[PDB]
Order: C-alpha cells, then structure tokens, then sequence
C-alpha cells in the first residue's frame, strides 16, 4: 500500500536515470526485477502492462531481460485467473520482444505464447 | 562629365554610448534647388553590425558605397567578419585613387564586441582617422563646442537618444542644406534597431 | 602511365592524381618540424640536419617570416617551399595596404590554400610538395595551422611531421593532454626541444642543430621572434636531461 | 595550362568519320522521349520530366526552355550540355536582333546561329561538341509556323514532325499517319500524350508531363491587360493542371 | 567505352570517365549528411569527423557559409570542397553587387553547374568530385533544398541524403512524408525540426551521436546560423531521456 508506493517510485526513477539509453552507473537486472514485483502488488494488472511496454521501447537493459519480466508476470496472472486471464492477451500483443524478433534466443517468446494458447483453448 | 550635381544633408554623426554606438543622420537630396528627395536612405549597411553615414555627392557616394559593399561581403565569407577599421580602409582606397571625380565625406561606425563601438571618419581626399566619436559634413564646425562638452562615454540609451535627436535638430535649423527626416541606427550585439522621425516631430522635440 | 600520372586535366578513379599522392609520401621521409599551440601563443621548432663541419651554425635558417608576426617553417622539397613563401608575402602585403591591418591566420590560410589547390588542377603545372607549419597571433588569439601538398588544411593544437613523426607525435600529445592546451609559452620551448631531440633518436647517422622560434601574444608582445640566447640554452638543458645526458 | 591539345579531337579516316560525333549522336537516343509536331495550325511540343530519386521533385525540372518570348526549344541528351548551349543561344538572340534589328529573331536565322556554335566547338581543338539535339520551334508572320532540328553535328534540317530520345522510330511512325496537313490543336495535344503513354507506364500521370504550345497565348501576362500596342508573343507553356485534365479525356 | 583520360573525346556510352568517377569518389571521409525542410525553417545535420587529438574539434568543418542566408554542404575531398567554396563565395557576392539582390540557391547551382560542364569540356582544367547541397529559406521560393551532383546535373529536392548510408536515411524520410501527406515537416520551430532530424539519423546510421560527432547548420528566413557544441547538446539531451 503506502510501502509499495514509495519503494516503487524510488527504485524506478533511479533505474531510468542511471541506465538511460547509455550508462552512467546503470542498474543491474536485479534492480529491475525488484521494481517489477513492486509494481504488480502496488497497482492493477492493466497499469503494470502499460508501464512495462513503455519502458521496453527505450532499449531495456537488453531485450532478454524484458522477456524474463514478461515470463514472471504471466505466471502471476494465471495464478489469480478470471479477468486476469484477459490481461494476459494484453501483455502479449503490446510488447514486441515476445511478438516479434528483437533477438535470437527467443525460447521464452514461444513458451509465453504456449501458456496463452492453453488458456484460450479452455 | 556629369551635367548638374547633387548634394546631401551634410551633418552626420556617430556617437558612442553605453553598449556600442548610435549613428545619426539627416537625409535630403537636392539637385540644385529642386528637392530631389524628402526622405532618403543614406543610412547604409556595409556589413550587418557596421553601418555608415554618406555625405557629399549623391551620385559619387552611392557609386563608391556599392563597391565597398561588394568587397565587405566577399571579405566576410572568406576572411571572417570585418572591423570598422577594415571597412574604413576600403572606402578610403576607392576615394584616393579616384579623388579626381569623387567627393565623399564618410563616417563609418560599427560595433565589435572586443573593441566596443568604433567611429572612423574619412573626410574628402581620403584619410583614415580613428576618433572616439565623430561629427562630419560642413555643418559640424558649428556644433563642435556642444559636442565636445556634452559628449560623455557610457551614457544611458534614453539619454543618448535625446542627445542625438537634439544635436541634429539644432544643427539642421541653423544650417540650410540640411533638412528632411532624422533617421538613427542603434548598433549593439542584439542587432540593428531602426528609428525614423519626420520633420514636424524633431523640430518640436 | 594512365594519364592519371601524366596529367591533372582529368578526375581520377581514386579521387586524386598519383603525383599528388606522391607528394604526401615524400614529406614523410623528410625532415622533422613541429608546431605547439599554447593558451597564449605558438612555438615552432625544426630539426636542421648536420652532414659536414663545412656548414655554418645559424647562418642558414629554415623558419622565415611573413609579415612580422607570422612564422613559417616547412618540411619537404626546398624549391617548392621558396615559391610558396614568395606568394605568401605578396598576399600578406596586399592585405596590409588594402585593409590597414595585419592579416588573420584563418584568412592567410585561405589565401595560400587556394594557391596550393590551383597548381593541382593543371596537367603541366607542378603541384606543391611541402607541408608547412605556420601560424601566429592576431586580435582574437593565437592560431597554429598546417598546410599540406594537396591543398588540405585544418587548425591544429599540436602538429608533427617528418621522419621522426611517430615519436614526435607521441610525446607531443602526452604533453598537450596533460596541459590545458600547452601551458605557458615559456614551458612549451623546453618541451618542444625535447620532441625534436627525441625525434633525432630516429636518425643518429646524422647530427642536428636545434632551432626554435615562437610567436606569442604577451610573451613576444604580438611578434614572431627566433628563439636564441639563454632561451635556446635552457631548452637544450631540459632536453639532454630526460634523454639521458 | 593551355596549348597541349591544339590538334582537333575529331579527325578523319577513309570512312570520313568524326569520332566525337558518332559517340554523341548515341547520347541523344538514350535521352527521354521528346517530340515536336507541327500541325500547320500552330506548333505543339511535349516531353517527359521525370524523377531520378524518390525525394526529387519534378516541379524543379523542366526540359522545355524559352529561348526568346516566341521561340521555344526541347531536347534529348545530356542535361548540362543543353543548359550551357541554351545560355549562349539566348545570348546571340537577344544582343544581335533585338537591339540591332529591334525585333525578335527569324527562326531559320537563329537555327543558323545555334548550328554554327556546335560545329565550332568541333572544329576548334581542345574541346568537344555538345551531346544533344535540339528542336527549335518558332512562329513569325513572314515564315508561318516552323520547326527545325539541329543535330550534335551542327547540321540542320526541317522536319514536319519528329521525335528524339527513347522509342524514336515507332513514335515518329504512328505520328505520321495521325499528322494531317490541317490538324486541330486539341487533337494534336492528345496524339503527343498518347505517344508518351506508349513509352512509359506505371509513373505516367499528367503532372509529370510538360507540354507547351505555339499558338494560343495569354495577353494578360504580356502587359496588355490594358489597351494593346499589339497582341504579342504566341508561345505559352501549359501548367500541370491543364495537362492532367486533358489526359482524362484522352 | 571511350578513352577520356588521354584526350577529351566522348564515349558511346554518353558518360565519360571524368563524370563516372566523380559520381563515385565523394566519400572516403566517412561522412553522411541529410537536409530536411521544416514548414518555415530548413535544417542540415552532418556528421563531423574529428579523427585525432592533434586537431581542434571545431576547425574541422564540412558545412560552409557562402552567404548570409545560403549554406552549402560539400560532400567530397577537402581540397575540392574548398575550391568549390572559394568560387561559390565570389559568385554570391558578385551577383549581389551587380544585380542588387543577394544570391538565391538555384542561381548559385546553375553557375556552378555550367562551370563543372565546361571543365569536363576542356582538356586544360580537371572537373571536381563534389556534390553541393545548397539550402536556405528563400524569400520567394520558400524553404529550399537544391542539390547539385557532379556532371553539371542539379535538381530540387523535398529533402535529401548523401553518404554511403543515403539509402538508410531515405527510407525514414519517406515514411514520415507519406504519413503526414506533405513533403515538408508539419513542425515549424527549428528546434523541434532539429530534434526530429537527429532521431531519424540515429535510427538510420545505427549509432547514438554526440555533439562532436554532429555539426548543425540552420537556415531561417533572412538568416543562416551554425549551432555550437552546447547548442547541439541541448537537442541530444532530450533524445537520450525519452524512449
């Protein structure tokens, strides 16, 4: 609540300022992972999806790491189910690291998709 | 051989102030006693921050000035921005070799940002003379006392603006080949500002 | 033998005719000259080779003035250098008479520069084949320029050329980097001597005579002067210090 | 410097050939389709003005030049060669007939001048001919309506209708049948459009085609919006909009 | 073909050795330039190749100020670029002296085009390998880009690109101009146009650029000015802090 909110803003601003499109100190992958789980607890699933899409257009820290944050996120929505399943569609179409080639180890890309397919089939 | 001859307003000046130079003129061409021109542009740009006042024969000053304009355009593009002293020499060269046909009384006044404002006065026959301020034409002797005594360096723009408007408006009254508009040109680093005041204005003010 | 080696009345498939390329190659097997830009001046130095005891010390000079405040030294083919300078003079004087001022270094550079380009667009008029390090001080600072065979010139902050170029450039960049640009004009004289002394290590089957000059705004008072007397002894002292001695 | 190539750079052989010229004649063929029709009811010229890059505009490219207010010219070949020869052609037309004789030049006599320049740059050593062929179309009361070709050779001839550049042989042929002695200027604009349609497609629209006519004119641009001293010049070049509109009714 | 290097004769090909190689050699300085026009501005951005620490980074130029309005970028070897620059500067001033009117882009293009054609015709001068991109915001012609290429051919352009990576840049300009349905930039403030330009340039050439890797010349109605190091930085700064 109040905790999630302070923590999320602080780690987010600093990661963007250090990492940039070119390093000044950067932020490790751990820093962005922390930020991700903070923002999922904080605010709604549609807002998480939107904020993640917007970051990833910069360059990320690398395209691979972006796929790792998707993969986590997908699992979490599938735990909760119902309307949360609807949002799963939403992450996938918006972020082009998992709907288009941006890199050539994209095993995580095929895997996310198969998770979505399985649900759709239900 | 030129048939008839022409004359200009013969009380011209460049005055240094706080941040540069303010250049001041009366303008009037007559051809005899026919008033060829009420107003004139004889407030001549020879470069973007370096203007001049032209006096003497209209035909001759304009013909020279055009040549000076060509050299100082070419001069800028190649050898870097001029100086007031650079412009002044070019004007002089053209007068001196052809002082057999030319009558040009020139004040070239320009602003540089490491010399501040500069006045170089080139009389008839042509010689470069650096002064901190100038008055020229033939009406200048009569205001020599005023000009020397009230000339002050680093005077407020408002105060210099009054001083030039007044300086000329007195000169124009007592002298007879003077007349028409008073036009003034402020040269600082912010650019070039143009003033025109008509007869009915300046006489009064 | 293609008419891209016997004529310059055409453009080449390499964008330059072979003979101009060859001028660049002949500067480098030559004699060493440097130029050091500093925050208030420029310093020039050239290595004068000693081949006999029949030569006289400093009664043959390679650094020649243009005007009174621009100093010119060049490396490469001797005749071509005389002709370049003679021209350099005619421009300089024409400028002083005509505008009533000593000539700017970016201006002076455009005038020599256009003339080196001219002799490189005709099929029977010889190219130049000297690289000229030149410069001086004017009313908005000090400037160091270097002119090439091909008509190529840019402003430099350090410049080096010749046999011992590699060595020279190494020491020279270290010192320039270390300094704001080159520190004082005075410090730069000694430094300059070390580079020339260091370059001489690349050719010990001959002797040298160190020759320095300078042109500095407040440390020559706008003039170009030869560096001599005490100031030459001191730069020698510094040089023989580091390169052991 | 000069004085190294003072032998001519055309020479003969027993086949009588002039090296430079044969090569230059080839260049004309490799130009774009330009044509001329004299309809004996005016003169109509059309050519293609075409891009050479996707961000090149064609409304900064013309192949139709005015030589004088009432003599127009069109070409195929080298672009540069045409502009430089055109400057010199302009020079003589203006200084030597409009000041000396006070009037516009007669076409055939201007045909003699332009030829003489081209033949001259071949006769003199150290320089080559121009690698173009021009069609000079003009009108005068005295001569009627007229059309000549001047070759890269500096030879000339008159031609009732002709075409030069790519697709020369077929374009002239189709035209010869469609050419009547007594031919209406609107039909003669269609035939020109029709021909250029056969040379090019997939980039053929009316705003990339530049057509100019000798006959109809606008007095309102010749300073005779008011009371005339006379009617004045007969050449008037179409804008794109006029061309496109007619292309729809082709 | 012909044998253009030994005598000034034609080729049956129509294009000569002097022309053909002038088309090629115009890049060996590892340079790329583009010019776009705004609604009411014209911007040039050009690579700046300072390859050493023996040279001052702001004496290396490739953008010349020919007139007070007119700018010219020369894409070619530097002696040829200065040979063209010297001639262009005189013709620009001479035209103002005689005809009382400063030089526009198209008339300078024409003069030089005619000269280049003559030196190809001559056997007593060489032609140069220069592509001259002339730019301004002319008083009657609006915003202008007119580019000449060697041959003595010249034509007017929407926008243009030069350098080996011409093709990469082109696809980005095309995509914008179709989308917007006009052949100029909708924007009208030279800052936002400069910023846009750089964006499409980073994307095409694939490296993020510094101020010392760029050199900017801006044309506006009645003035031409070059942007300094700080000035370039201010634009760059925004492109680094948005996605």
């Amino acid at each position: 609540a109040q905790n999630d909110c302070n923590s999320a803003l602080d780690q987010l601003l600093v990661l963007e300022k250090k990492t940039r499109q070119a390093s000044d100190l950067a932020s490790s992958k751990e820093v962005l992972a922390k930020i991700v789980d903070l923002l999922a607890s904080r605010n709604k699933w549609d807002d998480l999806n939107e904020q993640l899409t917007l970051l990833s257009k910069k360059h990320g820290q690398l395209k691979l790491s972006i796929q790792y944050m998707i993969q986590k996120v997908m699992e979490y929505l599938k735990s909760s189910k119902s309307l949360d399943l609807n949002t799963r569609i939403s992450v996938i179409e918006t972020i082009r690291v998992v709907t288009e080639n941006k890199i050539f180890v994209e095993v995580e890309r095929a895997r996310v998709t198969k998770d979505l397919v399985e649900i759709k089939k239900e | 051989l030129k048939k008839g001859e022409v004359s200009l307003g013969t009380s011209i000046m460049a005055v240094t102030f706080k941040d540069g130079v303010i250049l001041g003129a009366d303008s009037r061409t007559t051809t005899g006693a026919y008033i060829a021109n009420r107003v004139t542009d004889k407030l001549t740009r020879v470069h973007d921050k370096i203007w001049c006042c032209r006096s003497g024969s209209a035909a001759d000053t304009q013909a020279i000035a055009d040549i000076v304009q060509y050299h100082l355009e070419l001069y800028t593009s190649q050898y870097g921005t001029p100086s007031t002293e650079t412009a002044a020499s070019v004007f002089k060269e053209l007068c001196y070799e052809n002082k057999d046909n030319l009558t040009a009384g020139i004040i070239v006044a320009g602003y540089d940002d490491k010399n501040k404002g500069e006045v170089y006065t080139i009389p008839l026959g042509g010689s470069v003379h650096k002064l901190p301020y100038a008055i020229a034409g033939s009406g200048s002797t009569f205001i020599y006392g005023y000009c020397d005594k009230n000339f002050r360096e680093n005077m407020s723009k408002e105060e210099t603006v009054d001083f030039i408007k007044h300086s000329l408006s007195q000169a124009i009254k007592w002298d007879g080949s003077s007349g028409g508009v008073i036009r003034m040109v402020v040269l600082t680093a912010a650019g070039v500002e143009r003033l025109i005041f008509y007869p009915d204005e300046y006489e009064q003010l | 033998g293609t008419g891209y080696d016997l004529s310059n009345s055409v453009f080449s498939p390499d964008g330059r005719n072979f003979q101009v390329e060859y001028a660049v190659k002949a500067v480098e097997n030559g004699t060493t000259s440097i130029g050091i830009k500093c925050n208030d001046g420029v310093v020039f130095a050239v290595e004068k080779l000693i081949t006999s005891k029949l030569l006289v010390p400093q009664k043959n000079v390679k650094i020649q003035v243009v005007d009174r405040h621009i100093g010119c030294v060049y490396s490469g083919l001797i005749p071509d250098g005389r002709h370049l300078v003679n021209r350099g003079r005619e421009e300089a004087a024409s400028f002083k008479k005509l505008y009533k001022t000593p000539i700017p270094i970016p201006a002076f550079a455009d005038r020599l520069g256009q003339y080196v380009q001219a002799h490189t667009l005709y099929n029977s008029v010889r190219p130049f084949g000297v690289s000229t390090i030149f410069g001086g001080v004017d009313k908005n600072g000090a400037h160091l320029y270097m002119l090439e065979p091909s008509g190529s010139y840019w402003g430099y902050k350090g410049a080096a050329t010749g046999k011992g170029r590699q060595s020279a450039k190494a020491e020279l960049e270290k010192l320039v980097d270390h300094h704001p640009e080159g520190l004082s004009a005075r410090e730069a004289v000694k430094q300059a001597a070390k580079i020339i002394y260091l370059a001489h290590e690349d050719n010990k089957e001959k002797d040298f005579e160190l020759e320095i000059s300078w042109c500095s705004l407040s440390e020559t008072n706008g003039l170009h002067k030869f560096v001599k007397g005490d100031l030459l002894q001191e730069a020698i002292d510094f040089a023989q210090k580091e390169i052991n001695g | 410097m000069t004085d190294r190539y003072s032998f001519s750079l055309t020479t003969f052989s027993p086949s009588g050939k002039l090296g430079q010229i044969d090569y230059a004649l080839t260049a004309v063929k490799q130009g774009v389709t330009s044509l001329g029709i004299k309809a004996t009811n005016g003169v109509v010229i059309a050519t293609e003005k075409k891009s050479s890059s996707p961000l090149a505009m064609s409304e900064t490219l013309s192949k139709v030049s005015l030589l004088t207010p009432d003599i127009g010219a069109v070409y195929s070949g080298m672009g540069p060669d045409y502009r430089v020869l055109v400057d010199k052609s302009r020079k003589v037309a203006h200084t030597s007939y409009k000041r000396i004789y006070g009037e516009y030049p007669p076409t055939k006599l201007l045909v003699s001048e332009v030829a003489k320049i081209m033949q001259e740059a071949t006769q003199s050593g150290g320089v080559r001919p121009f690698g173009v062929s021009l069609l000079i179309a003009g009108h005068d009361e005295f001569n009627g309506f007229s059309l000549y070709q001047v070759d890269p050779s500096g030879s000339y001839f008159p031609w009732k209708a002709t075409a030069i550049g790519k697709g020369s042989v077929a374009a002239k042929t189709f035209l010869e049948k469609r050419w009547n002695d007594e031919l209406e200027l609107e039909d003669a604009i269609h035939i020109a459009l029709l021909t250029l349609k056969e040379s090019v497609e997939g980039e053929f629209n009316g705003d990339t085609i530049e057509l100019a006519i000798i006959g109809d004119e606008n007095p309102d641009l010749l300073g005779y919006t008011g009371i005339p001293t006379d009617k004045g010049p007969r050449f008037r070049k179409l804008t794109s909009q006029e061309i496109n509109d007619r292309l729809e009714a082709l | 073909a012909g044998y253009d290097r030994h005598i000034t004769i034609f080729s049956p090909e129509g294009r000569l050795y002097q022309v053909e190689y002038a088309f090629k050699a115009t890049n060996q300085t590892n340079i790329n330039s583009l010019a776009v026009r705004g609604k009411d501005c014209t911007v040039v951005i050009s690579q700046k190749k300072v390859p050493d620490k023996l040279l001052d980074p702001t004496t290396v130029s490739y953008i010349f100020c020919i007139s007070r309005t007119i700018g010219m970028v020369v894409n070619g070897p530097i002696p040829d670029a200065r040979n063209a620059a010297l001639r262009a500067k005189a013709e620009a001033a001479e035209f103002r002296y005689k005809y009382g009117y400063d030089m526009p882009c198209d008339v300078l293009a024409k003069r030089m085009a005619n000269l280049s054609q003559i030196y190809t015709q001559r056997a007593y001068m060489r032609p140069l390998g220069v592509i001259l991109t002339f730019v301004s915001v002319d008083e009657e012609l609006g915003p202008s880009i007119y580019k000449t290429d060697p041959a003595g051919y010249y034509v007017g352009y929407k926008a243009t690109a030069t350098g080996p990576k011409q093709q990469e840049i082109t696809t980005n300009l095309e995509n914008h101009f179709k989308k917007s349905k006009i052949d100029h930039i909708n924007e009208e403030s030279w800052e936002k146009v400069v910023e846009f330009a750089i964006t499409h340039m980073i994307d095409a050439l694939g490296t993020e650029f510094s101020k010392n890797d760029l050199e900017v010349g801006v044309a506006t109605k009645d003035k031409f000015f070059t942007l300094s190091a700080e000035n370039i930085e201010e634009r760059l700064v925004a492109i680094a802090e948005q996605d």
